[PDB]
RNA sequence: GACCAUGUCCUGUAGAGCACUCACAAGGCUAAAACCUUAUGAAACUCCGAAGGGGCACGCGUUUAGUCCGGGAGUGAGGCUGCGAGAGCUAACUUCCGUAGCCGAGAGGGAAACAACCCAGACCAUCAGCUAAGGUCCCUAAAUGAUCGCUCAGUGGUUAAGGAUGUGUCGUCGCAUAGACAGCCAGGAGGUUGGCUUAGAAGCAGCCACCCUUCAAAGAGUGCGUAAUAGCUCACUGGUCGAGUGACGAUGCGCCGAAAAUGAUCGGGGCUCAAGUGAUCUACCGAAGCUAUGGAUUCAACUCGGAGUUGUCUGGUAGGGGAGCGUU
RNA sequence: UAGUUUGACUGGGGCGGUCGCCUCCCAAAAUGUAACGGAGGCGCCCAAAGGUCACCUCAAGACGGUUGGAAAUCGUCUGUAGAGCGCAAAGGUAGAAGGUGGCUUGACUGCGAGACUGACACGUCGAGCAGGGAGGAAACUCGGGCUUAGUGAACCGGUGGUACCGUGUGGAAGGGCCAUCGAUCAACGGAUAAAAGUUACCCCGGGGAUAACAGGCUGAUCUCCCCCGAGAGUCCAUAUCGGCGG
RNA sequence: CACCCCCGUGCCCAUAGCACUGUGGAACCACCCCACCCCAUGCCGAACUGGGUCGUGAAACACAGCAGCGCCAAUGAUACUCGGACCGCAGGGUCCCGGAAAAGUCGGUCAGCGCGGGGGUU
């Protein structure tokens, strides 16, 4: 089964460290990506792909990630934990990290 | 609440003798006024088979 | 047979409702029958000591879901 | 009576039964009065003397079973040591436990059944009839 | 501090349950493991699970202890009882633990007597008073007390399995002024000297099975009988008979069961014409406990330059401390 | 010839057994708690059974199947676990501690706030700081193993460093310190470096703290009685005898 | 929190789960779609994974009905027990006061609260 998602996200104890946790959904390149304080039921900077465009899924999840950086920016976060999904730092979700880091 | 020893505190387990101690009739016959209060209501309760409770 | 083994006081050290220094033990136990909250780290033995001082508190839903956070 | 396999020794007391105290299977039965240990040769006896008087019969249903062990120390022995090993197995029976219970006999041959059946045995008993059952 | 109350947390015992492990009771199902209905035990089994118990915090309440630091110790053989376990034989004035209390270290009243049990912790003095346990016939202090019973056994004043038309209190089942239980006369039947048996077994050794005729009236039918039938009785029938009976049951008090060693006994006398008993209620006796008057110490406050007042305290072994008396 | 050694517990001594550490019950729902009470393990292992990163999910059953068939192996369905966890068991565990790879050694040096536990002495856990590493993209995790056994103070010495003492001064001999090695000293807090019997020729000091006798308490065993009643007694349980049980 | 609905991620922590089942469709999600290479299978693009439309709501998933199952679960009555006070030689047991389960019945439920977004009534 995919204990993949179960295990990531029990191991993202460092909720506790204070730091937001940065959730993606390599689905159907939705990879909408959240970005969540645990201690409020309260997400904080969503980034959804509704009609981004930007061509293949590999290039649109970083086109994904240097918006979300922005529309997390402006509020006030920089402490990051990137909780993947079951989903490996293959590249497609890579390109969501790099490109989000890339202009926190 | 009225209160009165009539049994020694003799052969009887410690904690009944430390309760006569601190409702303060040091021997058979002394009698004292008492608090309502739970706390001393309940400290006559634990040795009411000592005493004889008037009201 | 005649034989046996020195006892290992474990215990509950520290009961809800006990403010605690840092590194205070509050849990002694053969495993996770405590699987420590937040505020708390556990030990090698599975001892748990708490991290931070102030009081603790029991989270327990119990059947092994029984946690101790600190709160401050 | 014996029993096939185990661990080896026990211990004992007693409080009032909470394990059979209404009868089924049978048609009429037999109640203990007295808590004791009963022996895996007090039921044999019971089973020899009812079988007498149930020739043919087949009606003898035994709703109780020695599983504890009891050790005698050997011959003349000091104490030390452990409790020497098993001499024979007991059954708690504590009081509104039945022991017996038959079907198939007229009233007055299953009470002579159960005259027999309790002089063998070390307690009070009593013969009842079933109606009071959920 | 200590007890007690509130709040909170932690626990896996009693109990109780089979959901896992071992065990185990009658069947159905079936190549029997498995499975289902039903049924159970478990120190090393737990789906559960109190009472209590421990830590914290408060004191929302009565009390007086505690903590550390320095000098001196002794003790490191415990004993019983009750509760809870182990070991034992559900033995022991047995042995080993938990726990409470007494004894050790404890005087006084009760238990005839008696470290442990029940009452009650002795500062001193009194020819003063109330009580505790326990008592009130004489010994022997104090009701031959009162009221409804219970037991006629000296039970009381030594057990049990088991028996008993012993006796009260309820209580369940039948058949009766269309007249029953014992009780007297009257009948006892039919194939049938019934199948099944050993050598004969024929109400009436005994394994297997009980229907059918003639009847106001009787079961191929009870215990006896010689080895078999008769034989006197019985279960239904009847003139009489004239009113209750018979059954298992719960129980209260008793009987038997119930033999040991120098001489008997409840402590003794004696007790039912209660001095036994269960239920109630008083009235008094009854301690070194409590109250009264007097008296002195330990402590502490309170006053004057140990004294005195008020409170309080004063059983005591090893021991620690303190004030003093006697001899050279 | 001589001076000595020759262990303790022990329902009397001897014999047998036991002596340290771990697990469970006893242990009376805190911690603790005895027994020559009931059960069983340890005196090690693992260059990966570690650190880290990443990935898989186990028994067992049924239907179906090649030489196998009750159970090799593959295939479907059910499958909070009925498996596994190096050895014993309890706890624990399904988001893993179980299984399988990649990298490497934190199986680091210097420290230790705080507690648990013990009469001590030992023992347990431990956040975070330094120097520097290791894995990960990172958060982060590493100063051994799921945990609890795998162990012995102190003395006297071996081996490598270090440059503290080193006797008049300079050196060296020797010593100190840090690391490490030598222990069934297992009678496992460990009398010496180094030790067995025997006494009925016995002696001392003690003990009713403790056996042989006798009394006592108990009454398993012994002696006796009673209940039942199977059968024996042709017949008829009880004239006698009375199984198996009480 | 205008009304629904979808994707996700929490709190909760079987009264939420199972099964039977019906609705769902390019809006969302999901399989199918191809593989020299990123990347990977101790064999297989099944799994990760990279390149996408058709097709299809089959399966999975979401959402409703659903009391066959599970899950919860009184009252009442006990068991037991703190204190008090008793009887039996003994196993054992009783009484007063107060606390009081477990099992079972009665009955309850196929949940309940957020947060961000996506598309609907245009
Ligand atoms: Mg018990
Ligand atoms: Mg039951
Ligand atoms: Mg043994
Ligand atoms: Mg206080
Ligand atoms: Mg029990
Ligand atoms: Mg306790
Ligand atoms: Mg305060
Ligand atoms: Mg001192
Ligand atoms: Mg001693
Ligand atoms: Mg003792
Ligand atoms: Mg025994
Ligand atoms: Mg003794
Ligand atoms: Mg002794
Ligand atoms: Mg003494
Ligand atoms: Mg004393
Ligand atoms: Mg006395
Ligand atoms: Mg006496
Ligand atoms: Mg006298
Ligand atoms: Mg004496
Ligand atoms: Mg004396
Ligand atoms: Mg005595
Ligand atoms: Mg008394
Ligand atoms: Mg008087
Ligand atoms: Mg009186
Ligand atoms: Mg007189
Ligand atoms: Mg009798
Ligand atoms: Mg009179
Ligand atoms: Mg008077
Ligand atoms: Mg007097
Ligand atoms: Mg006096
Ligand atoms: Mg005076
Ligand atoms: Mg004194
Ligand atoms: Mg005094
Ligand atoms: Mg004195
Ligand atoms: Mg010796
Ligand atoms: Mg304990
Ligand atoms: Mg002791
Ligand atoms: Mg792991
Ligand atoms: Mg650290
Ligand atoms: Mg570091
Ligand atoms: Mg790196
Ligand atoms: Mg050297
Ligand atoms: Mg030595
Ligand atoms: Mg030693
Ligand atoms: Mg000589
Ligand atoms: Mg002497
Ligand atoms: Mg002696
Ligand atoms: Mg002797
Ligand atoms: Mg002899
Ligand atoms: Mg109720
Ligand atoms: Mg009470
Ligand atoms: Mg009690
Ligand atoms: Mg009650």
């Amino acid at each position: 089964r995919r204990k993949l998602r179960t295990r990531r996200k029990v191991r993202t104890t460092t909720a506790a460290s204070g730091r937001l946790r940065l959730s993606v959904y390599r689905s159907s390149k939705h990879i909408y990506a959240q970005i969540i304080d645990d201690s409020r039921g309260q997400t904080l900077a969503a980034a959804s792909s509704a009609a981004l465009k930007s061509g293949n899924k590999t290039d649109t999840a970083a086109a994904v990630g240097k918006a979300l950086a922005a529309a997390a920016a402006e509020k006030g976060i920089k402490q990051v934990v990137f909780d993947r999904g079951s989903y490996k730092y293959h590249g497609r979700v890579k390109a969501l990290a790099d490109a989000a880091r890339e202009g926190g | 609440m009225k209160i009165k020893l009539v049994r020694s505190v003799i052969g009887r387990p410690g904690n009944q003798v430390k309760t006569v101690q601190a409702l303060g009739l040091r021997k058979i016959g002394d009698s004292r006024e008492v608090s309502d209060t739970p706390a001393v209501r309940g400290m006559v309760k634990t040795v009411k088979h000592l005493l004889e409770v008037q009201e | 047979n005649g034989r046996d083994s020195n006892p290992k006081y474990l215990g509950v050290k520290k009961f809800g409702g006990e403010v605690v220094k840092a590194g205070n033990i509050l849990v002694r136990q053969r495993g996770t029958k405590f699987k420590a909250g937040q505020g708390v780290g556990m030990g090698r033995d599975h001892t748990l000591f708490a991290l931070s001082d102030g009081k603790v508190v029991f989270i327990n839903k119990g059947k092994g879901a029984r946690f101790i956070s600190i709160e401050a | 009576k014996r029993t096939k396999f185990r661990k080896q020794f026990r211990g004992r007391m007693t409080g009032d039964a909470k394990g059979g105290d209404y009868v089924a299977f049978g048609d009429y039965g037999l109640i203990a009065m007295e808590p004791a240990w009963i022996k895996s040769n007090q039921i044999e006896a019971c089973r020899i003397v009812m079988s007498r008087h149930f020739r043919r019969g087949g009606k003898i249903y035994i709703r109780i079973f020695p599983d504890k062990p009891v050790t005698k120390k050997p011959a003349e022995t000091r104490m030390g040591k452990g409790k020497g090993a098993v001499e024979y197995w007991v059954s708690v029976v504590k009081p509104g436990r039945v022991m017996f219970e038959v079907a198939g006999v007229t009233e007055e041959q299953a009470k002579e059944a159960f005259r027999l059946a309790g002089h063998k045995l070390p307690i009070q008993t009593k013969m009842v009839k079933r109606e009071v059952y959920d």
